[PDB]
């Protein structure tokens, strides 16, 4: 059966890959979010003059 | 406006068998609208009988 | 056979989890332990477009962040001006049962599909003053899930057989085939480099593909019944998911597991849309319990609640400016929020 | 292909009765507002009739107001322009103008080939101040128009419109809202301006682009053309 | 043939009168203010019958409005002044009209739907929009032209009596036999015809909701003719009297004008029944109802 | 809106009017049509129901659409045979219809499944029926069941009894009776006895009758809605 062999080969490829740490990981996220939270309009709420739906 | 807010006279009926015979007391009642309205008590009947609205002898009398 | 085969490969199950558990330093929990909460997000209805005469299916922002796109079972795509709530162009589709619809970048074409199996695409910008139907894509042997505009002359769509597929406008032929889901495929969602897409299907399971080549890169599993939604992080190097099971997922690509679970126990209904913020802080869910959840995608905090709509909440949108918000309901109603 | 023709011009007595038919081909006839401008000889544009789509609007001019009537067959694709008591100051050259209108559209995009009628015999101002340029191949030149009224609107839009007319052709789009670039027309066209002057550059020169160019404003309905700056040689 | 006064039936009003109509006002306010709040704080697509129940939710607050006005009277003067007294006759009559007019209209209504399911949607919308305008209140609105003309303020013994004052009592006669005409034949003849030919309709069926919908109708018909028949009545015997063709004693028309002023006060719950009948027996106004006590 | 507004929102604004009025109308045109959903297991007869209606009245595919005329009635059938997957994810698209016709072949108690062979037909057909009957989104939907090839089963009776299917039947093997107890365990599957009605006909009728059926059995659901539509209920 060539579908267990598409599997295992599948499989074989998924595995040999390089992968970071989770710590490393998270720590992106957040320099990425405090490096855009002030270009929010939703977290950080613009005045009516420049809100497009004022409606 | 409800018909039981509603004004009625209470002369209906004109009529004169009187004829000055007999009236205790006379007066004239008050209505919004009821021309002239009439409640002669009459002397023997005491009936208060409501007389002719055109009649000669209270007009030269009134 | 039954022998070296289909049983050898669970011993490779028994090591990309082995090399998953020694990339867990930490959890995402603690490394946002000591940063400020969002506080309450408070959202207002800003605009309120009626006009579809019954249940909407989907939606879709254009790239200038005023006109969008919506499709209802009664074979009516409409275009909408946001900011005037006036109609640019009524569309009516030769099949109703449709599922999904699309705006392309450019602003020229748009997308329809559903229970027929086939993707229409329509041209908007044509001398006649009328649009009219440019192509349709057929070869799909299940119903139409989601499709997504790469170009002008490129498109990727998943369907019900269990299979994804990009397409060629011009000529009408599949360009590349996908394959690897046991059921059906639900919902995409382009990287914002277009080089490769992520995919959620009724398996229980999310896998990412490169465009340019049409292999599997990843797979990610954790949910407990069919994802129905899935988004991907503005930097392009995480996405979320939705399932029936009440909970969205956050995972991540290159540490190639799960980071945050956003659940909650007075929740019990599935999730059919998520979007994120500008930033990727705020993550949006759409529920079946006729709202919208707002959490804060760093500490897994319920921050909002949007709460407008008569029945179940079927599709959300964040424009590309990250001004407003839209909701489509299963009533015939879309609302903006801001 | 895009057609629009003209019927039933000729010559006309003093006072009068003459109905004048456009009949198109090739387009959504139903879904386009349609416009009645007339040339007189050896003058400029300006602007007669409006109808919209659906007949639900309806304006003329202060010029022919009282004895003009504008009207649409759409099921038949025809415009009409009933005109009566005619004088010897309606002697010109007239054209269809098809116009849609939404968000981003393109207006006044197409024009028709005109038919002539002879008689035997406050509105915004818009200023060219320049009525004839020598040019030559290669080079670059520049368009001024000024307007007596600002065209900027409230919500970000300038109304200002650019039309080309080669000799022995009907006027042409080049450019809508004093920026956008109409469809079919060479980069070498641009504009730019404030709210009250506006400028139109063609960039290098060919044998083409030689003509008479006009600019229209659409902000108040009643609808005003320049004097129309001629390109030479 | 004697003098017959009405001071004891005024005393007698003078007390039940304002106790009846203020609980009407506060039941009719109350039940009218909810169902046209309901209607009004629903987002969906407005059907036949919701139209109907708007008109009548109208009619029936405008006409519950005048009762504070008439509950001042018959214990003190017509306080009001001249111009008052006016048009509050004129809301009266048009509304008293418009809401069994509306009542006939929702019967012809349930009758096409019923009767004529598959081919009978045009007809039910021109109905519901247009010609409820002329079969309503255009005929409502006429029928006040004696308000304008006749009503007036007068002045008696220390009391302001305003009232719709006559020539003649032939005009009264008249005016009492177009209100019975108006009030009770015509919109009786149509409900009652259309009630009944849905009922012998829906008389066999198989149960839980033909057998629901036939006890309905007959509640409906009942409620109708149980309101408004014992007023007509009394007005009738009135209007004989008026005509001389019924004689007797004084204590017979004092008798007949306190069963009138009795049946008129029981008369006036329609406003009141109407609400209950018409928007909250039905499960889609409980499930709208439901809807709208969501979002605030 | 109002007199804020330039001509060309304006224009905009009466062409959303339109689209609006042409909306509405197509609504009110939809809302007349009688929307019917058409289901079945294998053989189950449903070309036969559907080949009825030949009239038009006006890869692998996924819906098949049908549309008739009859008694000035418009009927939409939709055929979800094609579809091979997950129903629960698709099944809520059909929420609203007016009846769900029902095909069940009353000679399909003999044999059994092809890939099962120790699967009843018959059985699995009422698996299919029990699942449509009670299920979320049809919870005032009224089906029509349709019972086929009355003739095969006629013949079949004899030679086989009904005891392969159905152990604990005992009556006298003849089809007036197998036929009305077969349409008693079809029956007996609803639950929601208060809210929905199930009409069974013996399709086996060659003749156009069988049309005719639906047309009544269409007439009283319709009337069922308008009861609950008018608040009577």
């Amino acid at each position: 059966i060539a579908q267990a062999r598409k599997l295992v080969e599948q499989l074989k490829m998924e595995a040999n890959i390089d992968r970071i740490k989770v710590s490393k990981a998270a720590a992106d996220l957040m320099a990425y979010c405090e490096a855009h939270a002030k270009e929010d309009p939703l977290l950080t709420p613009v005045p009516a003059s420049e809100n497009p739906f004022r409606e | 406006k409800p018909v039981s807010l509603s004004y009625r006279c209470p002369c209906r009926f004109f009529e004169s068998h009187v004829a000055r015979a007999n009236v205790k007391h006379l007066k004239i009642l008050n209505t919004p609208n009821c021309a002239l309205q009439i409640v002669a008590r009459l002397k023997n009947n005491n009936r208060q009988v409501c007389i002719d609205p055109k009649l000669k002898w209270i007009q030269e009398y009134l | 056979e039954l022998d070296q085969l289909r049983q050898e490969a669970e011993q490779l199950k028994n090591q990309i989890r082995d090399a998953r558990k020694a990339c867990a330093d930490a959890t995402l929990s603690q490394i946002t332990n000591n940063i400020d909460p969002v506080g309450r997000i408070q959202m207002r209805t800003r605009r309120t477009l009626r006009g579809h005469l019954a249940k909407i299916y989907a939606m879709h922002w254009g790239t200038d962040s005023r006109l969008l796109v919506s499709a209802s079972q009664d074979g009516k795509l409409i275009i909408w001006d946001s900011y005037t709530t006036n109609k640019v162009h009524a569309i009516p589709l030769r099949s109703s049962w449709v599922m999904t619809c699309a705006y392309a970048p450019s602003g020229n074409y748009v997308a329809c599909g559903g229970l027929d199996n086939i993707c229409s695409i329509y041209n908007l910008k044509t001398r006649e003053g009328n649009v009219r139907v440019s192509r349709e894509l057929a070869g799909h042997t299940g119903y139409l899930s989601c499709c997504r505009f790469l170009d002008d002359n490129q498109i990727v769509t998943s369907s019900g057989d269990t299979t994804c597929a990009l397409w060629d406008i011009e000529t009408g032929q599949q360009t590349t085939t996908f394959t690897g889901h046991t059921g059906d495929v639900m919902s995409l969602s382009l990287a914002p480099d277009t080089r490769l897409f992520v995919s959620g299907a009724c398996d229980a399971s999310a896998k990412l593909w490169d465009v340019r080549e049409g292999m599997c890169r990843q797979t990610f599993t954790g949910h407990e019944s069919d994802i129905n939604a899935i988004c991907f992080f503005p930097n392009g190097n995480a996405f979320a998911t939705g399932s029936d099971d009440a909970t969205c997922r956050l995972f991540d690509l290159r540490a190639d597991q799960e980071l945050m679970t956003y659940s909650h126990d007075n929740i019990i209904c599935g999730i059919t849309s998520v979007s994120f913020s500008k930033s990727g802080r705020l993550l949006l869910a759409g529920y079946d319990d006729f709202n919208c959840n707002v959490w804060d995608a760093l500490k897994a905090d319920r921050a909002g609640v949007l709460a407008g709509h008569d029945n179940r909440v079927s599709c959300l949108g964040v424009t590309d400016d990250g001004m407003a918000v839209a909701t489509g309901s299963w009533d015939s109603f879309l609302k903006i929020w801001n | 292909d895009v057609q629009l023709v003209e019927s039933g011009g000729g010559l006309v007595q003093p006072g009068g009765s003459r109905k004048l038919s456009c009949s198109a081909s090739g387009f959504a006839f139903s879904s386009f507002g349609m416009h009645w401008v007339r040339q007189a000889p050896e003058k400029g544009l300006e602007w007669v009739a409006y109808i919209s789509s659906g007949s639900g609007t309806i304006y003329y001019a202060d010029t022919v107001k009282g004895r003009f009537t504008i009207s649409r067959d759409d099921p038949k694709n025809t415009l009409f322009l009933q005109m009566t008591s005619l004088r010897s100051e309606d002697t010109a050259m007239y054209y269809c103008v098809r116009s849609i209108y939404y968000y981003g559209s393109s207006p006044f995009d197409f024009w028709g080939q005109g038919t002539t009628l002879t008689v035997s015999s406050s509105d915004i101002v818009m200023t060219q101040a320049t009525s004839s340029v020598p040019v030559t191949p290669g080079e670059s030149v520049s368009i001024s128009c000024r307007s007596s009224k600002s065209l900027l609107h409230s919500n970000g839009n300038t109304y200002l419109y650019w039309f080309l007319q080669r000799p022995g052709q009907s006027p042409q789009l080049l450019i809508y809202r004093m920026s956008n670039l109409a469809s079919g027309v060479p980069d070498r066209f641009s504009g730019s301006g404030s709210g009250t002057a506006f400028t139109l550059t063609i960039s290098r020169l060919e044998a083409e682009d030689v003509g008479v160019y006009y600019c229209m404003q659409h902000l108040e309905y009643p609808l005003t053309f320049g004097a129309g700056t001629k390109l030479e040689l | 043939k004697e003098p017959c006064f009405r001071e004891e039936n005024a005393n007698f009003n003078k007390i039940f009168l304002p106790t009846i109509y203020s609980i009407i006002f506060l039941t009719g306010i109350v039940g009218n203010g909810l169902v046209i709040l309901v209607m009004g704080y629903q987002k969906k697509l407005r059907s036949m019958t919701d139209k109907y129940r708007l008109h009548l939710s109208v009619a029936d607050l405008l006409f519950v409005i005048t009762l504070p006005f008439w509950a001042v009277d018959a214990v003190a003067n017509w306080y009001f002044g001249n111009f008052l007294c006016k048009a509050v006759h004129v809301i009266y009559t048009v509304n008293l009209y418009s809401s069994v007019l509306i009542l006939a209209f929702i019967s012809l209504d349930r009758y096409l739907a019923i009767v004529h399911a598959t081919n009978s949607q045009r007809p039910r919308k021109l109905l519901a929009e247009k010609v409820v305008y002329v079969g309503v209140w255009i005929p409502a609105l006429l029928l006040t032209i004696p308000d304008f003309i006749f009503a007036n303020v007068s002045e008696a013994d220390d009391r302001y009596i305003c009232d719709r004052f006559y020539p003649n009592d032939l005009w009264v006669v008249v005016f009492q036999f177009q209100h019975i005409m108006v009030g009770l034949i015509l919109p009786g003849i149509v409900i009652l015809s259309c009630y009944c030919i849905i009922i012998s309709k829906l008389s066999h069926s198989k149960g839980h909701q033909k057998r629901k919908a036939l006890k309905t109708t007959v509640i409906l018909i009942l409620a109708f003719f149980a309101c408004w028949l014992p007023y007509y009545i009394g007005i009738s015997i009135d209007s004989f009297i008026l005509l001389e063709i019924i004689k007797q004693g004084c204590e017979f028309e004092n008798t007949v004008h306190k069963w009138i002023s009795i049946t008129e006060a029981l008369a006036f719950f329609h406003c009141c029944l109407n609400p209950i009948l018409y928007a909250f027996l039905g499960a889609k106004f409980k499930t709208s109802a439901q809807h709208a006590l969501t979002s605030v | 809106m109002g007199c804020t507004l330039s001509a060309e929102d304006k224009a905009a604004v009466e062409r959303s009017k339109m689209i609006d009025r042409n909306l509405r109308e197509d609504g009110e045109k939809a809302a007349r049509e009688v929307k019917l959903l058409l289901l079945g297991a294998g053989e189950s007869g449903k070309s036969t129901i559907v080949k009825q209606m030949k009239i038009i009245h006006e890869k692998t595919t996924g819906i098949v659409e049908t549309h008739f005329t009859f008694k000035d009635l418009h009927f939409k059938m939709f055929d979800v045979g094609g579809q091979r997957s997950e129903r629960k994810k698709w099944i809520h698209c059909f929420e609203g219809v007016t009846a769900i016709i029902f095909c069940v072949a009353l000679s399909d108690y003999d044999l059994v499944l092809a890939e099962d062979e120790e699967m009843n037909r018959m059985h699995e057909s009422m698996k299919l029926f029990d699942s449509i009957c009670n299920n979320k989104w049809f919870t005032d939907t009224s089906i029509i069941l349709f019972l086929n090839k009355k003739d095969l089963f006629e013949e079949k009776i004899k030679k086989s009894p009904l005891t392969i299917c159905y152990p604990e039947y005992a009556g006298s093997n003849t089809y007036e009776e197998a036929a009305a107890y077969i349409q008693c365990q079809f029956e007996d599957l609803n639950k929601r006895k208060d809210t929905k009605e199930i009409y069974t006909h013996f399709t086996c009728a060659t003749d156009t009758k069988n049309v005719q059926f639906v047309f009544d059995a269409v007439t009283d659901v319709i009337i069922k809605n308008n009861l609950k539509d008018c608040g009577l209920f």
